């Protein structure tokens, strides 16, 4: 009966936690090749307890969403990091200005995809609506931190995903 | 579109359509309005169909709607079009010219001298011209702008063939002897049928057709396929002499004079004397442009060939076909093609029979489902004689499943109490159906049992469609949801998608009567806008293990896999290694099916117990597969027992 | 008609009774199809007599498996570069050709393969 | 079977049987339905018996 | 594996003096070439539920 | 352009091709005129769609005969290749035309073009350099030969947007069918 | 086609189910016609209704 | 049946572990005659265990490559050793500089061949893509180390081989 596990992969394989890409139209093609890691989003619907006598039964509460945090490789001329900060600068101006554009301007659409083990084929695809970068991570530069490529985290807020 | 780069904003009405793109392959034959004939083709979405074979209309919609339905579930529809060889004709340059004949040659006339056209001695037009003379000034060629003549002959009720009085007085500033020309028919009928570019040369170049082209001094261009759409096509040929000079072009055959746009449509002219630039347009809009050469070899910038007879015959074009074989020198006239006709209403048994036979080869094409189906739009004896033959293709191949449908006459707007009786009588060949009968007994065929009413979004009409395409759709798209031994019927699967209504709904007492005749009932869902295929039976009347459709499609899936693995043992030795190889590989395969649950158990028998030396010595190899296929639930019985108060379950049932 | 013409040509009857075949030697192999192929020098499609590719199989077998191995099959006998063949012999015709000693050449069981299917 | 080389796929009912093949020799006489008479013969598996002497029946 | 077996025959049993005296030499090769598979027959038998393989086939 | 995006990228557009410091241009070509100039091979330079921007709005080299090297981006791509491979090849002057020289020049220039293929300047390429053209009839005159077959990138030039003003009712599940 | 691209051929507009006052056909339409029509002689015959009607309806 | 071993050499012989050469275009012809030893590369695809009930079944993981280590004879004027170090100097400058070129510059192509026992004929040939010298070995010079020619190991990194 051990062959029964084949029912777990009628589709042809297990999904693989590394065969993925992220597309963000605002940032051009090259961002999709520079994004190292990204959690495919959680879906949270917090329970409400309703008490009766001395027992409790649960009912569905109201949906909420956590932030979406990616990790990026940075190139030698910071073509991503300068772009992410220049995007955030529309939400609230970095530097000596006290300004920021309307929500319709700084919100953007983004898409996460996971490929089949044939690299041609997309098998799952979620759009994420209304990204903007709430926090662009520090880069912890250090003369003892030798033999790594530069990476940083970025934490987008989201409105929903589909 | 523009010539400069830029953004062009436009408003129209146009039928851009999205696609669902699940996997599945099927085959169909039909009488479409355009595109190749007696040639197999591959269609993979809605818009490829509309562009390659054209939109539906009154005489053709059954085939198109059938094709378009399957193509919404699957993604390969291997397709053949048929036309009646004696009746179909391609649109051609000669149509709506007037057959002029030389009756007195004259003398000392010259090019540009006026042609009068008279009827009942009333002048109809006089803007026609002498277009070639010899050195004696005898007439050798003329041109007449036929549109003005037609305005008369269409209102005098004479258009198809002209009367006696039509007369041609040639009048000019110099003549030696008065010439005379005679007018016969307006040639409304068309000269050539051309089906398949690979074969085209001889059919475009018989001397009879070529004589007419040379007489009117026309280029050898025709509409690429037999059909009606050809009458829309307009072609704006130009050459170095006209292009560099920026001259006014002449329109043939109707008459008229127009400014060229060629220098705007390309970036540059045709480069040398022997090259002609072609533009073709339909409903005003451009569809194809080329620079072509009449030199027996010539090369475009990349080094690809642009000799006339090559560019078309290699399969590049899907609007016009042409040949160099009688091309007029220096020509720069606009052509409008005419007299194309499909003759679809004439299509006869011999056509669809000859069409379906192109799928007859077991080797060349792995197609799971032969749709048939659309043929059930025809008269009863066509629908019978074609569909019986198509089931015989499944009997010759022994690898696939063929669908079948009752013809429109059997159900659509006949009262229910009669409609079901007609349908059984048609199935078993009695009553008025005893000539148009069914008698098919094969396990490779599935008879469909209803007709559907559907919205055609191209014409914007509701129309009745034979249901077979959607049933093929289910049998295909099942393969991307659950494995091939799963039935297409049910409620968790088997939803018919796009419908308004079916032609009948079979009540239980009727539904039993149909199902024992092997017709699969298709019904409304238990409520709302759903419709479902509600049973499995292949067309067998004798009992057999291959009765239900799911068992049939399971053994097809096995035969079409093991019947490929075994190919690798042709021209091997029948030694011990060959036997162990074939036993281990096919056991490994069936163990997959056993785990996924298609078969409860299987045995592979292949050794000395049947490959005895008396088999070896005749170059033969043998193996036996014993396979017990899965059961299924078909009949659900629910008992509700309305017991009393008191009388408790600890006494009656005892938990 | 094509298969009937081809048998009649093989055994020397009908309109082929002057242009006949009658060869009976074991040193000859009759090929049984014609191919449609791309000429990359002229940039045209043209029909070519298939014999060269069959000679190709009978030669290049010698660098894959030893000369007593048949050129036919599916693990060997792939015809390389083709668009289509002039006919495809269905089973009922394929038997009739093979008993006349003509070797059938056919499409593979699917796709763009073509194979020499008999000796 | 065919005349041309090829694959033939078929459906039937037929009694292909496997064999356990341990060593041992014995002798027997009987009234079988087919095969040689008053001649000694060697049988070594199920299917050799069925082909050489025929299947069982009432008598 | 081109031939199952072969014999080479070349001695006094054919190079008799009646051959020698005419400046001739003789040898005979007896060669049995390999068979091949040409015709493959596959049987699929669609047996019932119940009716198990330990009874019909007997492993 | 060479410090923003690689040389096969066009200088025209709106995301690039901003003319920097200007007050005005001497003419602005309206569409009917802009077509007439562009078919003469003159590149139109215009105001941006609003404000103080000005942009170079087309590519054509000065050719009147048709040719693959028509657009400026294709020209600058083949310049970039010729000016790199035409340097790598210098290292094979006064070598022997032996098997090692051929394999060296094939491997290095393939390694180079594979970079261009990955960055997206060319869809595909072949390097042809062996006995199929360096036949002994070439060797004996102190010559060496190689052929590069290169298919350059397309580009968008003409954008067509259709707006269709359909009725109330008449819904998209019927007309479009998601 | 009307402005939106919907069909306006006579036999379609009515048969697709749009109207609930008049039905019409092109099949014998008079040329250029511009007369006001008043329809007449419609009758329901409700008082004649018989068992066969209501039986056929309920089914 | 002992002649059956001839099926193990239908091709004409066993392959020989010494009839080989290495070509590295960057280093000219002479490197190919100075390279003493080189392992024809490994191909590694590490398994992933998937557990079901109390048993485990294996599935294919994701391909990886080990380094490629050759051994070189050195000539009296160090024409190889000075060239290998001068190649490595592009990856990260040896000496007092703190510099190194872009990856497109210091990566190179290389080729390993094995000959038939007719020395004219090449029977197997693998290209190795993106060599660079991660480690140029020490030469252990010693007054007691008499009667040997000087050899050293060099360990290239690789991206893939074909």
């Amino acid at each position: 009966e051990l062959t029964d596990i084949t029912r777990a992969f009628e589709s042809g394989d297990f999904a693989r936690p590394n065969l993925f890409e992220v597309e963000i139209p605002y940032l051009g093609r090259n961002f999709s090749f520079k994004c190292k890691a990204a959690p495919m989003p959680a879906g949270i619907v917090e329970k409400v307890p309703v008490g009766y006598m001395n027992r409790k039964i649960n009912v569905a509460g109201d949906r909420t969403y956590d932030d979406w945090t990616v990790t990026i490789y940075n190139d030698d001329k910071h073509e991503v990091r300068k772009a992410i900060i220049a995007w955030q600068a529309q939400a609230h101006a970095q530097g000596n200005d006290i300004s920021g554009m309307t929500p319709a301007d700084y919100k953007k659409v983004a898409t996460v995809r996971q490929f089949s083990r044939d690299g041609k084929t997309i098998t799952n695809e979620h759009t994420i609506t209304g990204l903007w970068p709430t926090n662009v991570g520090e880069v912890q530069m250090d003369w003892d931190s030798n033999n790594e490529v530069e990476t940083f985290e970025t934490t987008f807020a989201i409105d929903w995903w589909e | 579109p523009l010539v400069s780069p830029g953004i062009e904003l436009k408003e129209t009405s146009v039928q851009s359509t999205v696609v669902l793109n699940a996997t599945g392959r099927a085959a169909i034959v039909g009488k479409f309005q355009w595109g190749p004939a007696y040639q197999v083709t591959q269609i993979t979405n809605e818009v490829e169909l509309v562009d390659m074979f054209g939109g539906p209309n009154n005489q053709t919609a059954d085939y198109f709607m059938s094709a378009m339905n399957f193509l919404q579930y699957g993604n390969d529809l291997r397709t053949v079009r048929v036309v009646n060889r004696e009746a179909a004709k391609n649109a051609s340059p000669l149509v709506d010219n007037i057959e002029w004949e030389i009756t007195t040659a004259g003398s000392n006339y010259e090019v540009g001298d006026k042609i009068t056209v008279k009827y009942a001695d009333q002048v109809v037009d006089d803007t026609g011209s002498v277009t070639e003379v010899d050195s004696d000034g005898k007439i050798k060629s003329v041109f007449i702008p036929t549109s003005k003549i037609i305005a008369y002959a269409k209102s005098i009720n004479q258009y198809p063939d002209l009367g006696s009085s039509w007369t041609t007085t040639i009048t000019s500033q110099s003549s030696g002897v008065s010439a005379v020309i005679t007018l016969g028919k307006i040639i409304s009928d068309s000269t050539v049928l051309l089906t398949e570019p690979e074969t085209a040369h001889e059919e475009m170049t018989k001397t009879e057709f070529q004589t007419a082209l040379a007489k009117y001094k026309m280029p050898g261009i025709v509409a690429a396929y037999p059909g009606e759409l050809g009458n829309q096509l307009e072609i704006e040929i130009v050459s170095k002499a006209a292009f560099d000079k920026g001259e006014q072009l002449t329109i043939y055959p109707a008459g008229g004079k127009r400014a060229s746009t060629a220098k705007a449509v390309f970036g540059y002219g045709p480069q040398t004397d022997t090259q002609y630039a072609i533009i073709v347009r339909r409903d005003g809009a451009v569809v194809e442009s080329a620079v072509l050469s009449t030199s027996r070899q010539d090369k475009d910038i990349y080094g690809n060939n642009i000799f006339m007879d090559d560019y078309f015959s290699k399969g590049s074009s899907r609007y016009i076909f042409a040949t160099a074989q009688g091309w007029p020198e220096g020509f720069a006239g606009v052509i409008r093609l005419g007299g194309g006709v499909s003759a679809n209403e004439s299509v006869t048994a011999g056509d669809l029979i000859q069409g379906w036979d192109l799928f007859g080869d077991r080797e060349a094409l792995r197609v799971n489902l032969l749709i048939a189906g659309a043929c059930a739009g025809e008269t009863d004896e066509i629908a019978s004689t074609v569909q019986k033959h198509v089931s015989s293709i499944a009997d010759e191949r022994q690898d696939c499943l063929a669908l079948i449908s009752p013809p429109r006459s059997t159900i659509v707007n006949i009262p229910l109490t009669r409609a079901v009786d007609n349908l059984i009588d048609w199935r078993q060949g009695e009553g008025s159906y005893d000539s148009a009968n069914m008698n098919i007994n094969t396990t490779y065929a599935a008879i469909d049992g209803n007709y559907k009413y559907q919205y055609d979004k191209y014409n914007d009409v509701n129309r009745w469609v034979p249901l077979a395409a959607d049933i093929a759709g289910l049998c295909a798209r099942t393969d991307d949801i659950a494995q091939p031994w799963m039935s297409p019927a049910g409620y968790r699967r088997g939803q018919i998608l796009n419908c308004i209504k079916l032609a009948i709904e079979p009540r239980q007492a009727h539904r039993d009567r149909m199902y024992q005749a092997g017709i699969n009932p298709v019904t409304g869902q238990g409520t709302g806008d759903g419709f479902i295929l509600f049973g499995d039976k292949t067309a067998t009347t004798v009992p057999t293990p291959f009765d239900r459709i799911n068992v049939r499609r399971l053994f097809n899936m096995l035969k079409n896999n093991i019947g490929d693995s075994s190919k690798w043992q042709l021209f091997e030795l029948n030694d011990n290694f060959t036997r162990s190889s074939f036993r281990m590989e096919t056991s490994q395969y069936l163990a997959g099916i056993k785990a996924l649950g298609g078969v409860y158990d299987f045995r592979v028998v292949c050794d000395t117990t049947n490959n005895t030396p008396a088999v070896i010595d005749r170059n033969e190899f043998v193996a036996s597969f014993y396979i017990k296929p899965a059961r299924s639930i078909n009949y659900i019985t629910l008992n509700f027992v309305a017991t009393a108060t008191g009388a408790d379950f600890d006494e009656l049932i005892g938990p």
